[PDB]
RNA sequence: UAGAAAGCGACGCGGCUUUUUGAUUCUUCGAUGUCGGCUCUUCCUAGCAUGGCCAUGCAGCCGUGGCGAAGUGUUGGAUUGUUCACCCACUAACAGGGAACGUGAGCUGGGUUUAGACCGUCGUGAGACAGGUUAGUUUUAUCCUACUGUCCAAACAGUUGAAGGGAGUGUGGAUUAGUACGAAAGGAAACCCACACGUGACCUCUGGUGCAGCGGGUGUGCGGAAGUGCAACUGCCAUGCUACGUCUCCUCAAGCAUAGCUGGAAGCCUCUAAGCUAGAAAUGAGUCCUGACUCUGGAAGACGGCCGGGAAGACGACCCGUAGUUAA
RNA sequence: CCUCGUCAUUUAAAUGGUGACGCGCAUGAAUGGAAUGACGAGAUUCCCACUGUCCCUACAUGUAGACUAGCGAACCCAUUU
RNA sequence: GAGCCUCUAGUGGAUGUUUUACACAUGUAAGGGAAUUCGGCAAAAUGGAUGCGUAACUUCGGGAGAAGUAUUGGUUCAAUUG
RNA sequence: CCUUGUUGCUGUGAAGGCUGGCGAAAGCCAGCUGGAGGCGGCAAGCCGUAUUGAUCUGCAAAUCAUUGGCGUAAGCAGGGUA
């Protein structure tokens, strides 16, 4: 089981942790912990943070779509 | 004067004085009623506390008045307690005799054969020792003496209660040769009944699966964690004074009145916190069950078994019989608990609702658990 | 129980979720009637104990007054529900949420609503308990 | 609305209290720190809410007058140095008091009440004014006793229970039900579920903290790079600790006020004179914490130090290990 | 003095602040009277920003403190508490 | 001739123990933002240089850095003080 | 009263002067030069507002920390003399 897939790490998150963010635009985000909301605030794109699931396959490190 | 404003007390005076316990491991003591009209039966068992994790289980409980039509059924998180429970060993009994100053024991009796491990709580330091222990009490087994012992026994007493040892050689992460021992009662039947039946178990192991099962309320008795000396604002929960104070902010300011000229025993003071025994009241059971057969959910079709990636922080993995409970339960891990049957029955529909587990959480507790098994972080990694 | 001025004759369950929004908290108004910020002054349902401010959480009834609004509107005391909350909660399921700013949204004494369009997303416990708050919401979560 | 007495009760008369202010000067002038607030504990009842009842000008809803009862509650603010007062908001309700006008080697120092200075009124003046205004040093426990924990009196293993402590309180929703009751308008009465305050524990989750660990930059040192000092800044974060997190909290017995049963005195009557029944958040026990004097057991060796650890810790004490799933 | 004077404005709420009014216990003209600028570690009221002052406290650092070696006092004292 | 870092020249002892509570010097904090208190006391916030833009009143000198806003490192070039 | 010692870095930009424009005149407007003041921000220094902070058997019969006021001048100081 689980919770559903970070939307800046691109993580997959285990039942019963992460939170939800929910902004006035309308939308509902879902983030695997406060170390990549914050990075999100400061506007730090994910594809330069090397261990994210996102950069590893951006760089054509992991097989993807 | 009376003071300006009402407010409630600072903390509970049903626990005072609040001195630390003498040893740390408990004697049950109080048993619940007897009743000759059911079979003979142990009242109570040894725990070791293992650590926590949490559950996800399926409900349908709401307002028996609550018009809607739909059988409702609801997701709920719960955090829940392990306890490790190896079979324990019987090795005697004792009688008492009700008096008009209480229950006095009478005699007690022991096996012919007895463990290493038991007879290791007889010395002081377990290193240095001669071992002549019981080794002359076997002739009385040739004399009659045993035989004449249960006539006294069953001549003459109102209670029956068996001793039993646990098998700590079995728990490696102790670090413990010495076994522990407690007093059981046996409730059921008449006194003749009570003592064939302790008779016919001598030297053998007894389950956990003896006394208690799935869904059952059960009471808890354990000394908490310890916490050394403290002051008043954490001990009783007494605020913290004015900001701009001389002579420190963290105590009660007055003490007293003039009159009485002594300070009362109701007034908070430092001391000791912690290392007290207290008792948990109507525990259900969620599960029972064995650290090295795996198992699965009707919505879970994995496989697998109790122990955490890495296992529990400072102890390893589960190897015998264990029990899940619900809540959280007195002491840090490792250490020793009794566990009785319940005083009298629960009343409240919450106690007594049934429970289906859909999901158990067995990620890591060091650092952020992200996987549930080793099979999981081999294919999220390559190769 | 209805005492004093302006007595509310529709009480409802309690959620117990934290309680970011206490007394001298200032949030804004999410509906249309006019309103545009409201300083919190009491909450309903609160008896107290002594030294604490008075704290509410999502689907409580605040009193509150006008600071920011329409002429006929500012300086007059008026009651309001709390529809989100910038405060971390935890659902019965094990669920987490955070909405970005907190509001609230004007009703009379017999929990009728007082606008007819309400700006933003809105929580869906809320909408359970106070059912009229679901026909008019931007979102539900 | 009839009518002394549901509720009131003129004109008169008898008491109790020490929480107001007087009256008096018995104790202290080789010194008992003086108003208010903050903090914290206990007691009283002349009962505001919460429980059981009786009367009614008690239909129902809301009330009003009385009885046994002190277990649990009685809040957040604006002006003011205030106690007091007066308003706003909430509430089941926001009752009234005592303990050297409780509480300064516990704090604070706004008021009053030393020495500087302004104003008004009084005085020829020096100066006065329970008239107004502004600035104005808060010392010392290391003694005895109390109180809170700690060891010894009490070899080791398993227990017993004398006596002392004590804990759960309240609100709402749904259902009965738009029912009984009332011309109508209005409008009640268990069980179950949600919550708040209080109590005792716990870290699986989520916040917080950053001692161990990994990274980044600014100024200047070790010839450069690499490894790095000093001034200090900064992003993440194990274990642990913690609440803004999670779990927790009823059952008997004897009986108050009352309302009843049988029943004489007193052939009738009658709750009482003997005897019996129902009876409160109150009382006494159990479940919960502390643990006096005891009781049962093993064996010619036992136990303490020294050495090494922690789940325990101010120091002692407690839990453990020493040729082994021992340590490095 | 009466006095927390009356009316307006500032607040949810004003024994406060500012604006008006005046038979002013007992204002007032070098015992100096009245209206401003620039400048006060001078007295007073309000708004914006900001925050552990507070709700309601938690965790961590250095130095003392506890225990130990060497050195080593005083206040006070009818004392049986 | 500020603070911070280095060259010349000069410098140091009541012993061991990881060490509770309460202190004294300091750090950080979810949501709220003076509700605290006689009183924002203490702390936080602002901060240098360059440019844009600056009110009432005034003894016409001032107010005035009013207020309010934007920019700023390393490298490689043009142009010569912009 | 007599004889002496002690002013470093920066901001603002008075009087006087030179060019260019406007004007019939008188004298108005720009840019630059010049460097006044018991004038602003600081250093060395001199002082003593707050924390009613530390200390109160003190380091000290008036000291220490942070925070403050002035600092091109009715400023601070040695010796001789009254």
């Amino acid at each position: 089981f689980y919770e559903g897939t970070c939307v800046y790490s691109g993580y997959p998150v285990p039942r019963g942790k992460g939170t939800y963010f929910v902004s006035l635009d309308d939308k509902s985000s879902l983030f695997f912990s406060s170390k990549y909301k914050n990075f999100s605030d400061k506007k730090i794109k994910a594809k330069r943070v090397k261990q994210t699931l996102m950069s590893k396959q951006f760089c054509g490190k992991v097989e993807s779509v | 004067s009376c003071r300006n404003y009402s407010a409630p007390r600072h903390g509970s005076l049903a626990y005072c004085p609040k001195k630390r316990a003498k040893t740390t491991k408990p004697a049950i003591k109080s048993f619940p009623k007897d009743d000759a009209s059911k079979p003979v039966h142990l009242t109570g068992y040894l725990a070791y506390k293992v650590g926590m994790t949490h559950v996800v289980r399926l409900s349908t409980r709401r307002s028996k008045t609550e018009r809607v039509l739909k059988e409702t059924q609801k997701e709920v998180l719960d955090a829940v307690t392990i306890l490790e429970v190896p079979a324990m060993r019987i090795f005697g009994m004792v009688g008492y005799k009700s008096t008009v100053n209480g229950l006095k024991a009478i005699k007690t009796v022991y096996a012919e054969h007895l463990d290493e491990q038991v007879l290791a709580r007889l010395r002081k330091r377990n290193s240095r020792s001669s071992k002549l222990m019981f080794k002359l009490y076997p002739q009385k087994y040739e004399n009659g003496d045993i035989k004449r012992d249960y006539e006294l026994l069953k001549r003459e007493s109102d209670v029956v209660r068996v001793l039993a040892h646990t098998q700590v050689s079995k728990i490696p992460s102790l670090n413990l040769k010495k076994a522990h021992i407690l007093e059981i009662q046996l409730n059921g039947g008449t006194i003749e009944e009570k003592i064939e039946w302790a008779i016919e178990r001598l030297e053998k192991e007894i389950p956990v699966s003896e006394v208690f099962s799935q869904q059952d309320l059960i009471d808890v008795i354990g000394v908490t964690k310890g916490k050394g000396k403290e002051g008043t604002t954490k001990r009783f929960g007494t605020t913290i004074l004015q900001h701009k104070s001389r002579k420190g902010k963290r105590k009660v300011a007055c003490i007293g009145a003039w009159h009485p000229a002594n300070v009362r025993r109701t007034v908070a003071r430092a001391g000791q916190l912690g290392f007290h025994r207290r008792t948990a009241q109507n525990k259900k059971i969620y599960m029972m069950g064995n650290g090295k057969t795996p198992f699965s959910t009707e919505y879970d079709l994995t496989s697998k078994t109790i122990n955490p990636m890495g296992g529990f922080l400072r102890y390893g993995n589960v190897k015998s019989d264990f029990i899940m409970v619900k809540g959280g339960i007195q002491g840090p891990s490792k250490r020793v608990l009794a566990l009785r049957k319940a005083f009298a029955p629960s009343n409240l529909g919450k106690d007594n609702e049934e429970i289906v587990l859909k999901f158990v959480d067995a990620s890591s507790k060091k650092g952020y658990g992200r996987f549930q098994t080793t099979e999981e972080k081999k294919a999220y990694f390559g190769i | 129980p209805g005492k004093g001025k302006q007595p509310l004759d529709a009480i409802k369950n309690r959620y117990g979720f934290t309680r970011g929004i206490q007394v001298g908290t200032v949030l804004a108004c999410a509906d249309n009637s006019g309103a545009k910020m409201l300083k919190t002054i009491g909450v309903k349902g609160v008896s107290g104990r002594l030294n604490r401010l008075p704290a509410a959480g999502p689907g409580d009834v605040i009193v509150a007054s006008v600071v920011k609004g329409r002429s006929d509107m500012r300086k007059k005391i008026v009651l309001a529900v709390i529809i989100r909350q910038k405060q971390m909660i935890r659902r019965k399921d094990g669920v987490r949420l955070q909405f970005e700013e907190s509001a609230a949204v004007i009703i009379s004494n017999k929990g009728d609503l007082k606008g007819t369009q309400i700006s933003g997303p809105v929580l869906r416990e809320v909408c359970d308990i106070w059912p009229k708050i679901s026909s008019q919401a931007g979102s539900i979560y």
